[PDB]
């Protein structure tokens, strides 16, 4: 009797994960903040932060050097901002995990 | 153009450097550029 009710269990939990797909939310959940903050990461460089124009090679082909650095130093510090914000999060998450 | 090299190209002031190869990306008349999710440049059109 024993050994039936064991294998019948075994078989339910075999049906039960073919069927039901929300069982492992507590996995796809750590999958998916990770995803959405590299996400936001890379989204981050598309942003003036004040400068002219989000992108590098266009503030280095339009302006003089004496110029550029005011453009360029507003799009390091948004950058590195940005880039502490992902890292401290992660050491949060990782604590957890 | 030079393909399938690490180039410094410069299509029309669009500055970068990469390697350039012929793409499948089927783009239709008017539209020059592809993007990315960062907006940066991953398909171009050859303005000759
Ligand atoms: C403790 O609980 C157990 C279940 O949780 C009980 O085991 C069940 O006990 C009876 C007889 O052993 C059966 O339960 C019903 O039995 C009727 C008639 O039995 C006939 O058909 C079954 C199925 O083909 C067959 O195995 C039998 O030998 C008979 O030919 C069935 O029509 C019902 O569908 C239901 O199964 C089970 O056979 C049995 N279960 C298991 C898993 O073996 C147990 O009796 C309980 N203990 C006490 C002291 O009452
Ligand atoms: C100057 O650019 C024009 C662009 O039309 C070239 O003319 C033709 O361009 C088509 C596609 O743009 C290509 O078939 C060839 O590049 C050109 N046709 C032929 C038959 O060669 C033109 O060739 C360019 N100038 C030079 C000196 O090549």
């Amino acid at each position: 009797l024993i050994a039936n009710q064991f294998n019948s269990a075994i078989g339910k939990i075999q049906d039960s994960l073919s069927s039901t797909a929300s069982a492992l939310g507590k996995l796809q959940d750590v999958v998916n903040q990770n995803a959405q903050a590299l996400n936001t990461l890379v989204k981050q460089l598309s942003s003036n932060f004040g400068a002219i124009s989000s992108v590098l090679n266009d503030i280095l082909s339009r302006l003089d050097p004496p110029e550029a650095e005011v453009q360029i130093d507003r799009l390091i510090t948004g950058r590195l901002q940005s880039l502490q914000t992902y890292v401290t999060q992660q050491l949060i998450r990782a604590a957890e995990i | 153009l030079v393909k399938n090299k690490c180039v410094n190209f410069n299509f029309n002031g669009l500055t970068g450097t990469g390697v350039l190869t012929e793409s499948n990306k089927k783009f239709l008349p008017f539209q020059q550029f592809g993007r990315d999710i960062a907006d940066t440049t991953d398909a171009v059109r050859d303005p000759q």
